[PDB]
RNA sequence: AAGCUCGUAUCAGUUUUAUG
RNA sequence: CACGGACCAAGGAGUCUAACGUCUAUGCGAGUGUUUGGGUGUAAAACCCAUACGCGUAAUGAACGAGGUUGGGGCCUCGCAAGAGGUGCACAAUCGACCGAUCCUGAGGAUGGAUUUGGUAAGAGCAUAGCUGUUGGGACCCGAAAG
């Protein structure tokens, strides 16, 4: 199983298991299985990502996984005029794998890999809004994609997610877009509701009030 | 007059701290109940039944209010209609956390309650019965 | 948790402890830099720690991460300082880059 | 490749220099506010 | 899940196989627990000792009384032996009865909730798998391979000592063999004359799933003690009330372990057990304290160390220059001279 | 000594005033 | 004023136990108490409990309805603040009801009147450990005519 082999202590079996998994990602006809299949292989790259400290590696190591959500079905297909390709879907299940996996143990991670995984929240934030179609151009995808990142980490209704994920994201929205290089489908700015909508965090509401719409951007 | 517990617990000593760096470092009074409830002793903290939480959950807006006990819940065999919404206590008993889980309901600690509710946001505390 | 190792090791008999007559607790670990057994000063009790020690003449330095606390065989990741002040510091610096003051 | 500053660093800078300048914000209302009390004071002393 | 611990053979090079956590050393550490159960469960081995009733009583004495200027303290009858005329009879008389004499029927034995045994056992084993808390309690496993040490299974057949000798020091175990046999040291006090001449810091404990010559082979080297995953003892475990003691286990203790000390997959193994849960879902704070959450909602700091202020007292009337900071006037009324007007 | 409700209008080895 | 003190080395006195309690901490929690014993054992050491047993869990039908108002540590909205509004644990007053019954009545004891009764309305106890109070045991130590 690649999560037994991601999560071996030993050094060149991590990395061997993520090379052998940069093929198991693309293959093809595999990955319609349920996203309880993901949700595993997100939680071994949890821990996989776990076992890097040292700065320079680590960023490494998490710009190569982050890269992973890019290597599914690279934007080569040219898909346009199709509401779902069968290829997206797996993308999304791998992002919402993602989010889960890094939900359920924000808080199992120490004070000082609290950045090593801030980092590799970014990187994947940026692989993720620069590989929907050939880049976030796609409104019959981002409708898709939004809605199924719009129900979690922006949700603010239920306390179950903790509120340091959405803090960041919103520093680092702002952030990341610029990189990509406009008139982009930016339904993003979901923070509109969350302040207008009641029961969620003051702390976030406020942050976001007072960061992202105060951005001259 | 209350400053310190007298608990030798190593988990109550730093929720101690968290709870008094907030209290300190936020000036919101609901900081500051718990703190000093979290000196009381055994005694001063009799158990709040999962059936007293049920009851307390009838007044208005209680989905929106999560409820937060600082002694320990416990499990009442009276009451089978339990409310889903989250509870927050120093410990819970089997029976009690099996009750909230069942109902769909989510059982947390002290410091889950603390980072979702640095300010006591929508947060409602129970004393149970002194005798 | 660290926390929790540094409470055990506060107080319940750390093995490292010595009280002095002025009441000061000495850290007699040789990988402690300032031989007292206090808070972020103790490598025990710190995930991340750095210290300078050195068995010849050369002087090395001794740092450690929470990557190998499940390894403590390779703990520390010694690094020779090239002996010279003013260009030893200068490697220290770099190395200990965003590292605590 | 090139050592990047920790997020959380980042974030403390980034809180660091949005509270100095409220600081020196203040400061600058702080020392008009004395200036102009000074001046009240010296006419109701006189 | 939790990570996983590998297996290393007995020549010291890790095995390609690995095991998952078995959840017991995830349980909360209570150093307050386990010393209170120690404290109690360390009594359990005393015998009784108390002084003869007789002791005291078999003197033959009587009180002269008052009329003889002399203590009314019981004095010794007869003559010619110079024992007679001797006081007796009391806690101040040498050789008389002392006061309070030790009775066999002190409670020696304490009675310890049996739920308490387990937690305090079960904390007692968590810290084992701490690197740095195993470190302060004073065993050298510095050059340890990995924590908690697992080695394979054939490790308990061996018979001969000198092989499991050998395959401990392969392990990285020689340290703290060796720091055995040099700290041996005569006992300090009366207690050399008691059965107690040699004492000896405790060496590695070794845990095995079953017993087929690993016990006899290590019986006799000093300070490594060797016990069953079924007892645990916590006083093996956690000697002197102090946590993290250096444990070498076994593949088949390891997966033993899940079963012996439950999880959540099998339920306890045991008549309605299970391990205790943390009252704190975090079990360090500055992860906490220092969150975006609660940084973004906590106002600012000051300068850690208040800045002192008015440290002296400036007396006015003389210092003009203390003087010109309060009345701002004064500055006029001096140039001016209005303190000499004329009508 | 512990608990709850709290900071007030809870009071005074004081004075005047008012009712007498 | 009275009783001790010629000087010095050692000894010398709120110590143990059974019961009933307050406070404190732990484990569980409407359940709790492994160790009278058996299994087991590196052997008075360490680990587990099939059935019993001590305590509590339900008053003098608890849903008339597991209760309505006034306050209430707290929470939310408005408000720069002052303050205003909405919701409120424990706890207090009030409105009251009830389990069983008083004080009478009078279709053998139903029905109807007059007062109130001690508490429920939605458990908090078990065992361990520390200072500590009372009682009996030589009882903080010696000494009182004696059968």
């Amino acid at each position: 199983n690649f999560v037994k082999q991601l999560s071996s202590n030993n050094r060149k079996t991590r990395v061997n298991a993520l090379e052998a998994l940069k093929k198991y990602l693309t293959a093809k006809q595999f990955k319609e299985n349920k996203q309880i299949e993901f949700n595993k292989l997100w939680k071994g790259l949890y821990y996989a990502m776990w076992f890097s400290d040292r700065p320079r590696p680590q960023q490494r190591l998490a710009n190569e996984l982050g890269e992973l959500h890019g290597l599914y079905f690279d934007p080569k297909d040219n898909s346009t005029a199709d509401e779902l390709t069968t290829n997206d879907k797996a993308f999304i299940k791998f992002s919402r794998g993602f989010w889960k996996v890094m939900c359920f143990e924000w808080f199992n991670i120490d004070r000082y890999r609290l950045d090593k995984y801030l980092l590799l929240i970014r990187r994947v934030l940026f692989s993720q809004l620069k590989y929907l179609q050939s880049r976030n151009w796609d409104k019959k995808l981002v409708d898709e994609y939004i809605k199924k990142v719009l129900r979690w980490l922006p949700l603010s209704g239920s306390p179950k997610v903790y509120t340091g994920i959405p803090i960041h994201i919103v520093d680092i929205l702002l952030d990341e877009w610029e990189r990509l290089l406009k008139k982009t489908p930016l339904d993003v700015i979901i923070f509109q509701d969350i302040v207008a909508d009641y029961n969620n965090s003051k702390v976030l509401r406020e942050k976001i009030k007072e960061d992202l719409f105060s951005d001259t951007r | 007059h209350r400053t310190a517990p007298k608990s030798d617990n190593v988990y109550l000593k730093l929720l101690v701290k968290l709870y008094t760096f907030l209290a300190r470092r936020t000036d919101a009074p609901f900081n500051k109940v718990v703190l000093k409830a979290l000196f009381l002793s055994k005694i001063n903290r009799p158990p709040v039944s999962v059936s007293r939480i049920a009851r307390a959950l009838k007044q208005e807006g209680a989905a929106n209010k999560t409820v937060v006990v600082v002694g320990t819940v416990t499990d009442d065999a009276r009451i089978f209609e339990f409310p889903k919404t989250t509870v927050a206590a120093l410990r819970f008993t089997a029976g009690a956390r099996a009750k909230i889980v069942k109902a769909g309901g989510e059982c947390i600690t002290l410091d889950q309650l603390a980072v979702r509710a640095p300010k006591g946001q929508n947060t409602l505390i129970l004393r149970g019965p002194r005798n | 948790s660290d926390e929790i190792v540094w409470q055990v090791i506060n107080q319940s008999f750390c093995s490292h402890r010595i009280k002095a007559p002025n009441g000061q607790n000495f850290c007699r670990n040789e990988y402690n830099v300032t031989g007292l057994c206090t808070r972020q000063s103790c490598p025990l009790a710190n995930s991340k720690y750095a210290t300078v020690k050195c068995d010849n003449g050369k002087l090395y330095l001794y740092m450690k991460t929470p990557e190998r606390a499940h390894t403590p065989a390779k703990l520390w990741e010694r690094i020779k300082l090239s002996k010279n002040y003013t260009k030893a510091l200068q490697q220290i610096d770099e190395h200990l880059l965003h590292w605590s003051k | 490749e090139k050592i990047l500053t920790p997020e959380s660093q980042l974030k403390k800078s980034k809180a660091q220099q949005k509270t100095a300048e409220q600081v020196a914000a203040e400061r600058a209302a702080r020392k008009a506010a004395n200036k102009e009390k000074r001046a009240i004071i010296l006419e109701r002393n006189a | 899940s939790r990570p996983q611990v590998t297996v290393h053979s007995l020549t010291g090079e890790a095995t390609a196989n690995a095991l998952p956590l078995p959840a017991v050393f995830s349980a909360p550490i209570r150093p307050d627990i386990v010393h209170t159960v120690f404290t109690s469960v360390n009594k359990n081995k005393r015998q009784a000792y108390a002084v003869s009733e007789k002791a005291g009583h078999q003197t033959s004495a009587e009180s002269w009384g008052t009329g003889r200027a002399v203590a009314r303290i019981p004095r010794v009858g007869g003559g010619g032996t110079g024992r007679s005329g001797q006081g007796a009879f009391g806690n101040m008389c040498r050789g008389g009865r002392m006061f309070a004499p030790t009775k066999t029927w002190r409670k020696w034995n304490v009675k310890v909730n049996h739920n308490e045994k387990r937690y305090a056992t079960a904390s007692a084993i968590a810290a084992t798998a701490v690197a740095s808390l195993v470190l302060a309690r004073g065993h050298r496993v510095e050059k340890i391979p990995e924590i908690p040490l697992v080695v394979s299974t054939d490790l308990e057949s061996i018979q001969k000592t000198k092989e499991a000798v050998a395959a401990l020091k392969a392990v990285g175990a020689h340290s703290d063999l060796l720091k055995v046999l040099k700290s041996k040291k005569l006992r300090a006090g009366k207690g050399k004359y008691r059965n107690r001449r040699w004492t000896q810091r405790r060496g590695p404990l070794v845990v095995y799933a079953e017993d087929n010559g690993i016990v006899k082979a290590l019986r006799n080297v000093p300070g490594v003690e060797t016990a069953n995953v079924a007892s645990l003892n916590l006083l093996q475990l956690a000697p002197g009330a102090h946590l993290g003691r250096f444990v070498i286990w076994t593949e088949a203790a390891f997966t033993k372990l899940d079963q012996v000390w439950g999880s959540e997959t099998v339920a306890s193994s045991k008549v309605g057990y299970t391990l205790p849960s943390h009252i704190i879902s975090t079990s360090d704070v500055t992860r906490i304290i220092n969150s975006s959450e609660i940084q973004s909602a906590i106002r600012p700091a000051g300068q850690a160390t208040q800045k002192r202020t008015h440290v002296l007292k400036k007396n006015p009337l003389k210092n003009k220059q203390v003087l010109l900071r309060l009345n701002p006037y004064a500055k006029v009324f001096a140039a001016e001279k209005l303190g000499s007007k004329k009508a």
